[PDB]
Order: C-alpha cells, then sequence, then structure tokens
C-alpha cells in the first residue's frame, strides 16, 4: 500500500508552472491582429465574421 | 333523520357473514399448483382444536366481503388550451406522474391532445398506465377477452361463476362499470338457474344478496335457504329486506302482527313477494318435515 | 469517478433496438456517456405511438423537483417535455417553431390556390 | 402565474391538509433581477492564453 | 474525438462559417420570450431549493426528530 | 391426407378408431426418441415433415394426421398439462417437437383466455387501500382566470409586434445580413385544400 | 441396490402405526390447503393428553447434500434436467 | 453427514433465527462463563447455541469470550458513549438470556420493519433496466407498445432503410 514515489512528475511540473510566468506572453503578442487577413499571428485563428 | 344502513355497517356486515357460513374444505379447497411435501406434526386433541381454530381465524380474513360503490364519475377537467400547439404534433402525449409514496387514486396523470389542451386523463387511461408503471399480479394492460357476452356464457355453462368474479376483481376496480355489469350479469344468471350455493362460503355472496335486496328479487335465493334447512338465514334475509324498505307492505304489516321467526316469511310471501304461492309451499313442507323429527 | 468541473444534468439516455428508439430520464454527471452510468433514473419516454395511438411519458416529479433543487441542469429535450406537461412554461422555441409552421402552410396555399385558380 | 400542472398540484396539497383558500399560487419574481447578456462580467475571474505560439 | 495535440485537416483550413440570417421581428420577439422563460424557471429553481435546504435542517434538527431522540434516550435509562 | 376432423377435430377423440389405437392413455404414452446416451438432448427436433415429407420416427402429433392442435379441441390439450400443477409439460417430456409444441402452448393459451380449459385463478387482494375520488387529480379543478377569458397561460405565447425603432437597431446591428421581416401570424393552423 | 430398495422399503413406518406407537393424532400440512390440519392417522387406543416437550435445537445428523442445495450452493449441470416420461 | 455436534447451528436457516440485533451504541460484547457448575448451565448453552446467531446478526460488534476467570458467569457491553452494561446471567437457561439481552439493549420489531421498509423504495418498478436491478429492461415488454424488432419486423414505412429509399 506504500505508494512508490514519483519525482520527476514532481519536478516537471515545477519546472512548467515557473516557465509559464517568466516566458508568459505579453498582451502585444497574445492580442495583436493582422488587419488584411484578420488573424491573430500568435494563434493564427481567424475572428468571427461580425468583428471584421 | 334515519339513514338506511349501508353495506359495510357493522348490523349488516354480520347479517351477510353469517349467511355466507364457513366451510373449511371449500374455503381451502387443494389448489391446482406447484407442489411440495407435506409436513406432518404428532398433535394432541387440544393442540388439534387450536389448529383448527386458528383456520378459522384464517377463513374469515380470505372471506372478507369486498366493499360496494357506485359507478365512478367520468373525469372531463381541462388544465390548460395552448392553442399556439395545434397542429405541431399527430399524437398525445400521456404524462404520469411515478412516485412510490403516492396512492394511485391521488396521483395525476394527463394528456397533451394534439390541439394544445393539457387535460386529465380518463379512468380507463389511469388504470392503464398505473398497470404499465405499478404492475398488479393478475391485471392486464388490454382488456380481456373472456369478459365477452358469447365467452362469459361459456364460463356459467360449466358452474364457474366464482372463476369470473376472480378475474373481474384482479382486472377491473370496484367501481368501474365493467366491474359492476360483470358483477350484475353474473348475479342474475345465479337466480335464473339457482345455483346460489356456488358462491356459498365466498367473499362474493353478501355483494349478491346486497344485489338482490335493492333490486327485489330474493325470491329465489328465500327458496333455497328454506330446502336446506337454514330458515335463521331466511328470516335473517327477510329482516334485511324490511330495513333497506320500510316503507313497504311487509314491513308495515309485520310491525301490526309483530311476526317473528317463520312469520316473517309468511308475511312477506303474501304481501311483497312476487312468488308468494311457490314460497308458502316450499314453507309448508319444510314445517310439515320439521315436525316429525321433533317427534 | 472524479471529473474535472462538471455538474449533474436530467437529460435522455437512448435505448432500443435499431428503429425503436426508447429514451429513459436519468440524472447523470455531464462528462459521462449518454447510455453509461447516472445517480437515478426519473422517468421513460416512448416516441413511437402505441395500439392507442398515444405517446407514454412517465416522470418522477418528487424526484425531479430534488435534483433540481440540488444544483441539476436540464437538456433542451427534457425542458420540452416538461414543457407539454404543464410542469414548465412552454419553451420559447416550440412557440416560435410553430409559428414558422403556420407561415409555412400558409406559404403553401397560396401556391396550391394559385395552381386551381390560375390553371 | 404557476404553470398548469404545478399549480393544479399545489391547490390539492392544499385541499388534502384541510385549508380551504380560493387564492392563485404566484411566483415571485420581483426576487429575480434579469440582467441583459451585454452586461460586463469579471475579468479578475477571467482565464488568459496559454503560452504556446503558432 | 481529436485532442490538443492533433492536428486540423488540410480541407477546413480554407473554411468560413458565415452566420445565419436575422429576422427583426422574430428575433426581437424570441429574446423577450427566453427573458420570461428564464425568469419564470429562475424562481421555480430557487423554490425547489429551499425545499432540500429545509428537509436536511429538519431532519437532524427537528422538532419530531428531537422529539424522538430525547425519547430514546430516555427508554435507555 | 385429408382428415375428416379437420373442421371438427373433437370427434376423433371420442370415436372408435382413437379407443382402438390409444385406449384410454395419451397419444404420448407409446413413443420413444432415438438418441445416443442415457441422457437425451435438451431441446426435440424442430419438426417432423420437412416439404410434404415425414421422418422416420414421427412425434404422437405428426405420427397420426387426424390429430389437430386446435383450442377447441379441449380433449387432445389436456393430455399435455399436468393434472395436478396445471403446467405444460417441455417437449423432451412428451416428445413432441418444437413446432408443435409451440402450437399446442398456444392453443392451451387461447382455450384458457376463451373459458373452454379450467386452470387455477386465484383470489388477489384490491389494489388500493382507499376507494375516494377526493381528489383534483381524480376530481375537477378550478379554470384559472386566464383559461375562461380565452388567453393564453402566459402572456409571451402571442405574437406582439414590437417598436420601430427596436428594428432599426436590429437592422443596424446586422448591416447586410438580414432577412425579410415577418409579420404576425395566422390566428390557426393553415390546411391544404 | 436391489437387495436395499426392497429392504428400506419394507422398513418404513406408516402413518397409522405412528400414532399407535406415540397415541398422537398425525396431521398433515400442505401449502396448496392453507392452513388446515388434516388428520390423515389417529391412535385406536388411548389418546394421550399430554404433548411432546418442544425441543429448541433437534440434535439429528444432517446431510452435506442436502443443505448445500438449500442454500444455493450445489452447482451442477447434470441436475434437474429435461428427460422423458417415466 | 455433517461433522460435529448439533450440525444444524452451522446452517444459514439457523443462523438467520436469532432476534438480537443491537443497536448502535453496543460496540463489545464480552461473555464469562465457567465450564462447570450446575448453575453455569446455561451460560454453556448460550455460548453453544447462540453466539452464531448473535453475532451474524451484528458483524459489526467484537464478541469474546473469557473462560473460568470468575467463580460465576456474566455478561458485559460497552457501549460507544463509555457506558458498561453488566449483566449477571447465573441461574437463568440460555433462552432467558437471549430474551433479557433483547429488551435492554435489543432492538423492537417497531425499528426493524421501519428499516425494512426503506430498502423497497430503491427499487422503483417503473424504472427499466438490467434484470439484476429492474423487472423490465425495455418498454417492448409491455403489450401495446411496439414490440422489438427482434421479434416482430417494424413495417417498411417505419424502417429508416426505406424512408431514406422512398425520399431519395
Ligand atoms: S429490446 Fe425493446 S426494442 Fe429491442
Ligand atoms: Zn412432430
Amino acid at each position: 500500500k506504500k505508494v512508490r514515489p514519483r519525482l520527476i512528475a514532481e519536478l516537471a511540473r515545477r519546472v512548467r508552472a515557473l516557465r509559464e510566468q517568466l516566458n508568459r506572453p505579453r498582451d502585444s503578442q497574445l492580442y495583436a491582429v493582422d488587419y488584411e487577413t484578420l488573424t491573430r499571428p500568435f494563434s493564427g485563428r481567424r475572428l468571427p465574421v461580425r468583428a471584421w | 333523520e334515519t339513514k338506511k344502513p349501508t353495506f359495510m355497517d357493522e348490523e349488516v356486515q354480520s347479517i351477510l357473514t353469517k349467511m355466507t357460513g364457513l366451510n373449511l374444505q371449500k374455503t381451502f379447497k387443494p389448489a391446482i399448483q406447484e407442489l411440495k411435501p407435506p409436513t406432518y406434526k404428532l398433535m394432541t386433541q387440544a393442540q388439534l382444536e387450536e389448529a383448527t381454530r386458528q383456520a378459522v381465524e384464517a377463513a374469515k380474513v380470505r372471506l372478507k366481503m369486498p366493499p360496494v360503490l357506485e359507478e365512478r364519475v367520468p373525469i372531463n377537467d381541462v388544465l390548460a388550451e395552448d392553442k399556439i400547439l395545434e397542429g405541431t404534433e399527430t399524437t398525445k402525449y400521456v404524462f404520469t406522474d411515478i412516485s412510490y409514496s403516492i396512492p394511485h387514486r391521488e396521483r395525476f396523470i394527463v394528456v397533451r391532445e394534439p390541439s394544445g389542451t393539457l387535460r386529465k386523463a380518463s379512468w380507463e387511461e389511469r388504470d392503464r398506465m398505473i398497470q404499465v408503471y405499478f404492475p398488479k399480479e393478475g391485471r392486464k394492460i388490454l382488456t380481456p377477452i373472456i369478459f365477452k357476452e358469447e365467452n362469459l356464457r361459456t364460463m356459467y355453462s360449466q358452474d364457474r361463476h366464482v372463476d369470473v368474479l376472480n378475474l373481474c376483481f384482479a382486472q377491473f376496480e370496484p367501481d368501474s362499470t365493467e366491474y359492476i355489469k360483470v358483477h350484475h350479469k353474473t348475479y342474475e344468471d345465479i337466480d335464473k338457474r339457482g345455483k346460489y350455493d356456488l358462491l356459498r362460503s365466498t367473499r362474493y355472496f353478501g355483494g349478491m344478496v346486497w344485489y338482490f335486496v335493492n333490486n327485489k328479487k330474493i325470491d329465489g335465493l328465500l327458496i333455497d335457504q328454506i330446502q336446506r334447512d337454514l330458515i335463521d338465514d331466511a328470516t335473517n334475509l327477510v329482516q334485511l329486506y324490511h330495513v333497506l324498505h320500510p316503507d313497504g307492505q311487509s314491513a308495515q304489516g309485520a310491525k301490526d302482527q309483530a311476526a317473528e321467526g317463520i312469520n316473517l316469511i309468511k308475511v312477506f310471501a303474501k304481501t311483497e313477494a312476487q312468488k308468494g304461492a311457490y314460497i308458502e309451499l316450499t314453507l309448508q313442507t319444510y314445517q310439515e318435515a320439521l315436525s316429525r323429527h321433533s317427534a | 469517478k472524479a471529473y474535472r468541473g462538471g455538474h449533474l444534468t436530467i437529460r435522455l439516455a437512448l435505448g432500443g433496438c435499431t428503429n425503436r428508439p426508447f429514451y429513459r430520464i436519468v440524472a447523470a454527471h455531464n462528462k459521462c456517456p449518454r447510455d453509461g452510468r447516472f445517480v437515478e433514473q426519473l422517468g421513460s419516454y416512448d416516441p413511437l405511438p402505441n395500439s392507442h395511438g398515444e405517446k407514454l411519458v412517465a416522470l418522477n416529479l418528487d424526484r425531479i423537483r430534488h435534483w433540481i433543487g440540488c444544483g441539476a441542469h436540464l437538456s433542451k429535450p427534457m425542458e420540452k417535455l416538461l414543457g407539454l406537461a404543464g410542469f414548465f412554461p412552454l419553451h420559447p422555441m416550440m412557440i416560435t417553431n410553430a409559428e414558422r409552421l403556420r407561415r409555412k402552410r400558409a406559404r403553401e396555399v397560396l401556391l396550391a390556390s394559385q395552381k386551381t385558380d390560375a390553371e | 402565474p404557476y404553470p398548469p400542472l404545478l399549480r393544479a398540484m399545489i391547490i390539492a396539497e392544499r385541499q388534502k391538509n384541510g385549508d380551504t383558500s380560493t387564492e392563485e399560487p404566484m411566483l415571485n419574481v420581483q426576487r429575480i433581477r434579469m440582467e441583459p447578456w451585454d452586461y460586463p462580467a469579471k475579468q479578475e475571474d477571467k482565464g488568459r492564453a496559454k503560452g504556446t505560439p503558432v | 474525438r481529436k485532442t490538443r495535440h492533433d492536428p486540423l485537416a488540410k480541407s477546413k483550413i480554407e473554411r468560413v462559417n458565415m452566420p445565419p440570417a436575422v429576422d427583426p421581428a422574430e428575433f426581437f420577439v424570441l429574446m423577450e420570450r427566453y427573458q420570461h422563460y428564464r425568469q419564470t424557471v429562475r424562481a421555480l429553481r430557487m423554490e425547489f431549493v429551499s425545499e432540500v435546504q429545509r428537509k436536511v435542517h429538519e431532519a437532524r434538527a427537528g422538532v419530531l426528530a428531537e422529539r424522538k431522540a430525547l425519547k430514546d434516550a430516555a427508554e435507555h435509562r | 391426407p385429408i382428415s375428416p376432423y379437420k373442421d371438427e377435430p373433437w370427434k376423433y377423440l371420442e370415436s372408435e378408431e382413437y379407443q382402438e389405437r390409444y385406449g384410454s392413455r395419451p397419444v404420448w404414452a407409446d413413443y420413444r426418441r432415438n438418441h445416443k446416451g442415457g441422457v437425451p438432448p435438451q431441446r426435440t427436433r424442430k419438426t417432423c415433415i420437412r416439404r410434404n415429407k415425414v421422418v422416420g420416427n414421427p412425434c404422437p402429433i405428426c405420427r397420426d394426421h387426424k390429430l389437430h392442435v386446435d383450442f377447441r379441441n379441449v380433449k387432445l390439450l389436456e393430455q399435455f398439462v399436468c393434472a395436478h400443477t396445471g403446467i405444460i409439460f417441455y417437449a423432451p417430456y412428451t416428445g413432441v417437437c418444437v413446432k408443435q409444441h409451440k402450437r399446442l402452448t398456444q392453443a392451451i393459451q387461447k382455450a384458457r383466455d376463451h373459458g373452454l380449459l379450467i386452470y387455477h385463478i386465484p383470489q388477489v387482494e384490491p389494489r388500493d387501500l382507499d376507494f375516494s375520488t377526493s381528489h383534483g387529480a381524480v376530481s375537477a379543478t378550478p379554470p384559472a382566470p386566464t383559461l375562461v377569458s380565452g388567453d393564453p397561460w402566459y402572456p409571451w405565447y402571442n405574437w406582439k409586434q414590437p417598436p420601430e425603432r427596436e428594428l432599426s437597431r436590429l437592422r443596424r446591428l446586422y448591416q447586410g445580413h438580414l432577412q425579410e421581416e415577418s409579420g404576425p401570424p395566422p390566428e390557426s393552423m393553415p390546411k391544404m385544400p | 441396490l436391489t437387495q436395499g430398495l426392497f429392504r428400506g422399503l419394507s422398513r418404513q413406518e406408516t402413518h397409522q402405526q405412528l400414532a399407535d406407537k406415540k397415541g398422537l393424532h398425525v396431521v398433515e400440512i400442505r401449502e396448496e390447503c392453507g392452513p388446515l390440519p388434516i388428520v390423515v392417522a389417529s391412535p385406536r387406543g388411548p389418546l394421550r393428553k399430554d404433548p411432546e416437550p418442544e425441543d429448541e435445537v433437534p440434535d439429528v445428523k444432517l446431510d452435506w447434500e442436502d443443505v448445500k442445495t438449500a442454500q444455493g450452493m450445489k452447482r451442477s449441470v447434470w441436475s434437474n434436467l429435461k428427460r422423458a416420461a417415466t | 453427514p455433517m461433522k460435529g455436534r448439533f450440525p444444524i447451528r452451522r446452517t444459514l436457516q439457523y443462523l438467520s433465527q436469532g432476534n438480537v440485533v443491537f443497536k448502535d451504541s453496543v460496540k463489545v460484547m464480552t461473555v464469562n462463563y465457567n465450564t462447570h457448575g450446575e448453575l453455569g448451565e446455561g451460560a454453556r448453552k448460550f455460548v453453544f447455541f447462540n453466539i452464531p446467531q448473535i453475532q451474524y446478526k451484528n458483524p459489526w460488534v467484537q464478541i469474546m469470550m473469557f473462560k473460568n476467570m470468575t467463580p460465576s458467569p456474566f455478561l458485559r457491553f460497552y457501549l460507544d458513549s463509555g457506558e458498561q452494561v453488566l449483566v449477571d446471567v447465573e441461574t437463568k437457561s440460555n433462552k432467558e438470556i437471549m430474551e433479557h439481552i433483547r429488551k435492554i439493549l435489543g432492538k423492537n420489531e417497531e425499528t426493524l420493519r421501519e428499516e425494512e421498509e426503506e430498502k423497497k423504495q430503491l427499487s422503483h418498478p417503473a424504472n427499466f433496466g438490467p434484470r439484476k436491478y429492474c423487472l423490465r429492461e425495455c418498454i417492448c415488454e409491455v403489450e401495446g407498445q411496439v414490440p422489438c424488432p427482434s421479434l416482430v419486423p417494424l413495417p417498411k414505412e417505419m424502417r429508416g432503410k426505406y424512408k431514406a429509399a422512398l425520399k431519395a
């Protein structure tokens, strides 16, 4: 009943959370828009046709 | 003022109970069903008398006469009419509240017709749905074909009147129209063929006496009791008749003469009984035979 | 089982065989399969008319009122079954879908009339 | 008003319990304040996009 | 169904779902119906919620329940 | 083989040709199956007749073409029912084929539905403890106000023409993506003449 | 098998011998006939006035085969098979 | 035959005949009896016949027996509140003991029927599902409703094979 520890599962969890706080994208990158294709270059997703 | 006794009155229950009688051989007739090897016990004379006594207590619970009710009133009630839903559907929906802790006569069952009308389900539809979601052993959703005219006559021909009443009590409700018609028709065939003994020592005898009395057809029954040395029941039948019909020729005549015992039969035979002549002859024969035994 | 987030929902669980559908009303988690595990069964719905030409719908109102008071949601088809019964109001789209049908049928009466009249 | 069925079941409990009244059961919708769908929500409880540039 | 890691199809790359047309009359009438229907149902939900809270408190802290817990403790002594 | 008792099968059991062949015993008494081993198969052959051709050892019903399985021939259907438990024997008991054992169970159940065959009918108890129709469920309910005035339960069931200023908002809100305005719907559902 | 069958079938006590032996009534109880007591045999001699002493627990040797069947534990694919009439 | 003396004790029909269902307070039951002595006769019969019946109805109650520790037999119960119930069982039959503890610490017939009644409401007859839980699996088993296609084929107008063909 003694669970075998998983240390790599906790190490990566801390590293991921840390990098998400140090490499976090800014509002300038996230909410940018190309006004010709009307796509956010960060994700390459088109906006809805009613917002164009 | 003066209310006429009902079918469930203590005075009437005792009278109809005594007429029915108690016969253990017919009350506990061997059933044709799956069997098991019997069990045996070594008993004394007293232990046998107590066991026979406990069978009498259990037979009086199996002879409990069902209550007699009047034909229930149809249900014609509309909860709402939504004319905007008209034409949007071809068939009707039947919603049924299914909650275990609710009596079936307080249970809500509605119907949304194709006209948008939300009405309450009829008696025929209520009893049907209650059998779909709360099935009862012996009852069927679709009305059997045994309760038809031609098929019922067949059962009557085999002296199976108690079987027709047990089928009707398990398929229909006491206040249903079919429960009354089927019972009344069976009662009228017995009187025609003088088969009153079949229902004796059963729970359907009282209900049969209650129908002949209210419709004044106790002539045949009253005769049979006399032909079987059952005067005590014959006199109680006339007493009961007088109670439910106080303003009758026999009732008024009895009061004047204060008739008792066999006299009541004579008073009733001449005044109100249709077969006055036949009763007197039958009563005559009995009284003569009884005199010989007294000697 | 434990689902991330989610909630309880009163929906329809399809049953029956091919070309013979039979839904059974149940209260189940939002992420659970359609015909998978459920908390309680609250009724049944038979779409196909019976011999009498009527659709049967069972509802355990006493329990439907319990789960709605514990945080359970409702599915659109199930909200249209409670409106047809009188337990809930008629769903807005049950009304608008009827109006669309009226105008549609009135639009077909014109063409039918014109053909018989003009020709 | 209560819808057809619920109204009929509340009037039957009254009569069963013995209370005799002819008042209509009605839902108090004064507590329910229906706000428009374009009403500003809370941004301090709203998420953010993850750092996966494509 | 797909996952976050699975890629997208090449037939949906140049796809644009145009929103449906709007009937000004029906759209406004239907926009009020949801407003009332949802207000009538929000009240019903609150009613049923009060009934579940009551029974629970009643069961653990009730008159009849506490009238029987004392009878069972008095009969024990 | 055309049986003369086709229409009146109950007359063959009360004849002398039946008494000289079977006597007082049932028709399945002098029948034995041919199987390997002491324990026989738990199912009998599907049928003894295949395309107007009879098998070597037919069953009690298929060997005599004058025995017709009808719900009216009560005297033949009693040989396949226990006189002590009122239960229909399984096919291996008598040796009849599945086709005829399926026809007997139907005819036996159809005679019990017509009152021709006697069977045990128990004395059941009533469904309900009370028989009082003093409840709204089974009685009339006070018609609601809107029902007496011929009005809908809720006012928003009916179509209400919205103001013009509100439509212009929608038209402005959806410019270039619009549909022809729909007027109030007809009072009743049209029908195809 | 044959010499033992005839041996046990001849040493079986009838209902009449049992009554005479203990001077008590032999009552038959059937489920089909309800609680009706059926007297199958009674003693010819003087009927005893005292009852048999009721035994809390009987010291009778049981058979595991019968007890195992009554408890739904005797599994067998050869028992209760459909056979011909005998 | 079945090994041991009085083999009927090792039967489910005999273990379920016990009428002593303790309450929730009772946690431990300790029996102290003497192997010899006319006075302790009943205590020995109570350990030989009834303890099996008591433990079968109260499986979460600890029962511990001690031999020849005191000059006289007795029973002692330990409740959850910390209260002890001493019961002298000397010069008494096994039935008196079984009837005595049922009155001071056992449940009555009124408290038992209620518990059973609750269970009956767990199996709703209206529900449809597997035979293990529900009586009926589908609604095609109800006369009047549409039968299963496995037994009675549906009309060609009610099958999606032809609905598509008729339409196209
Ligand atoms: S099982 Fe009910 S439809 Fe096949
Ligand atoms: Zn054959």
